[PDB]
């Protein structure tokens, strides 16, 4: 034999495997916690609103 | 003639401030205007006014 063997496969044996249940798979991400606003408000002042 | 005596009524919370109010409703009525009288322009000699 002048070609490769099974021991020359590295990445395929190390990547984790998860079972699939459909042709299309979905997942969700959390990009950020909020926007770049100020945090100092003052005495008796309602703070600004923020969203993720 | 009283509609309600003095009462304390809390308000909503729109910020880091605590608010409340005091209210009273009524009206005085004098049935016989001819049974009262008033002296006007009485002399004052002590200086000053009543304290705030």
């Amino acid at each position: 034999n002048l070609s490769f063997t099974d021991q020359h496969i590295k990445f395929w044996k190390k990547i984790p495997k998860q079972k699939a249940y459909s042709t299309v798979e979905q997942y969700g991400q959390l990009l950020d916690y909020g926007r770049s606003q100020g945090a100092f408000v003052g005495e008796g002042v309602l703070p600004d609103t923020n969203d993720s | 003639k009283q509609l309600t005596p003095m009462m304390k009524m809390d308000l909503a919370t729109l910020g880091p401030v605590i608010r409340w109010m005091i209210l009273m409703y009524g009206v005085p009525v004098m049935y016989a205007p001819k049974k009262f009288m008033k002296y006007t322009n009485i002399k004052a000699d002590v200086p000053g006014y009543i304290g705030n």
